[PDB]
């Protein structure tokens, strides 16, 4: 019936002045943008269909034409931001806003799903969605004592949705706008789907991805201990969003990042530094940098867990990204520790992977980790022992890459390099 | 749905 028109044959139908003829070349529209090899989304803004799909959002009369155009304007606005443009330029939002209080919950759904795309192209048209008044019909979806007698694919779509209205930055969303979303995305955090869970876990990503006033509206609504249990999650489409949540709020202030500490989150990371996804070992190192960057009472926590071993771990053989979160994790550490820790640090056998990575080509890390050398000749010099530093650097060939970085290309690196020759190996 | 910022409806 309905099945590979052309864009004529749609166009043909739409302008009839045939309600009927107008929904079947609609639904022959859905399924030539439903395609997934190269819909002809371009074709269908040129012959001018939009403005005709919108004025059928509002057809109360005839449900399905509601559905077919908003499924055909879901995947338009699904495109570029010039395809996700021209659907707004034709006013679909308040359409589709209304069509949220709509009696039949598929036709609900694909409201949901279309501002979920607009609202994903960015800062501005997620205010512009905002502004038209989408959250309280979004969160009256919601409103029920049950979460599991909606069905999960529609669940799953409004999940998705309030993630995007929480996403993006310069501007990160109005603060009124988050406070009204948070309670709701705390309640999806505590619900059983995999999916769900995910897309509540990026939303919170989201919305901690910024300033400490940020990260606190989060973390005062209380769901850090969640989100350190969804870290120990197997499902990895879990675990990366949660660990980049956390790795978020370690970012804000020592006391955000002690209610991370104090959730349990430290026993998580013997399982993430080892993990065998590069992203999350990255991300997981990166967060360690960002606690190693705190308190001497936190370092001594990041000590009694272990973890130690862990870093010098990854130090020693990963990939290099990560070997550089580490390097940052060593420099932190070492300029906000204690002797006594340092001392740890450096019988754990932090000495000879960070030698060998002095061979990078990098002069951002070389940089990172004559800082961290520095530090620990300092904890040594207070000590008394600079000399047994001195030998066990020499031993390990740290000695030879420090002189050939003497004559390094980068002006910080040779002059850290020259004084540290000067000062200890005489 | 995940972290994708638009997805069509196949």
């Amino acid at each position: 019936g309905t099945v590979n028109w052309s864009v004529e044959d749609i166009v043909k139908g739409i302008n009839s002045n045939n309600l009927e003829s107008q929904l079947q070349a609609t639904q022959a529209a859905r399924k030539l943008l439903s395609r997934e090899k190269q819909p002809p989304i371009d074709n269908i803004i040129r012959a001018g269909l939009i403005p005709k799909f919108v004025s059928f959002l509002g057809k109360t009369d005839c449900s399905p034409i509601q559905f077919e155009s908003a499924w055909a304007l879901t995947n338009i606005a699904s495109g570029t931001s010039e395809q996700t443009k021209a659907v707004v330029d034709g006013g679909a939002i308040p359409a589709f806003i209304s069509l949220l209080a709509s009696p039949h919950a598929h036709i609900s759904e694909q409201a949901v799903w279309a501002l979920g795309n607009i609202a994903g192209d960015g800062s501005a048209f997620r205010d512009l969605v905002i502004k038209h008044g989408a959250i309280d019909p979004l969160l009256a979806l919601l409103a029920v004592p049950d979460l599991s007698t909606l069905a999960c694919g529609y669940l799953r779509n409004l999940t998705w949705t309030l993630s995007n209205l929480c996403r993006n930055k310069n501007p990160a969303p109005p603060l009124d706008a988050v406070e009204q979303i948070l309670p709701t995305l705390v309640r999806l955090l505590h619900h059983n789907d995999p999916e769900v869970l995910a897309d509540s876990c990026w939303a919170i990503s989201y919305l901690t991805d910024g300033p400490n006033e940020r990260i606190e509206m989060v973390v005062k609504k209380g769901v850090v201990p969640q989100l350190v249990k969804l870290l120990g999650a197997t499902e990895l489409p879990i675990v990366t969003p949660a660990l980049r949540a956390i790795g978020n709020i370690v970012t804000g202030t020592d006391e955000q990042t002690q209610k991370v500490i104090d959730a349990g989150a430290l026993a998580v990371f013997p399982s993430l530094l080892t993990n065998p996804k590069t992203n999350i070992q990255k991300e997981a190192t990166w967060t360690m940098s960002n606690i190693t960057a705190g308190r001497q009472d936190q370092i001594q926590q990041v000590v009694n867990h272990g973890l130690v071993p862990f870093l010098v771990g990854v130090l020693s053989k990963a990939d290099f990204k990560t070997q550089k979160e580490a390097a940052w994790a060593i420099t932190n550490y070492t300029s906000g520790g204690t002797v006594e820790q340092i001392v740890y640090l450096v019988h754990c056998g932090i000495i000879e992977p960070l030698m060998n990575l002095l061979s990078a080509k990098d002069t951002k890390i070389i940089q990172v980790i004559l800082d961290a050398i520095s530090n620990i000749f300092q904890a040594a010099e207070k000590l008394g022992e600079t000399e047994k530093l001195s030998i066990m650097i020499e031993e390990c060939g740290g000695l030879d890459k420090i002189e050939a970085l003497q004559r390094h290309e980068n002006e910080s690196v040779y002059k850290a390099s020259l004084n540290l020759i000067e000062k200890y190996f005489s | 749905t995940l972290g994708r910022n638009k997805r069509p409806r196949l």
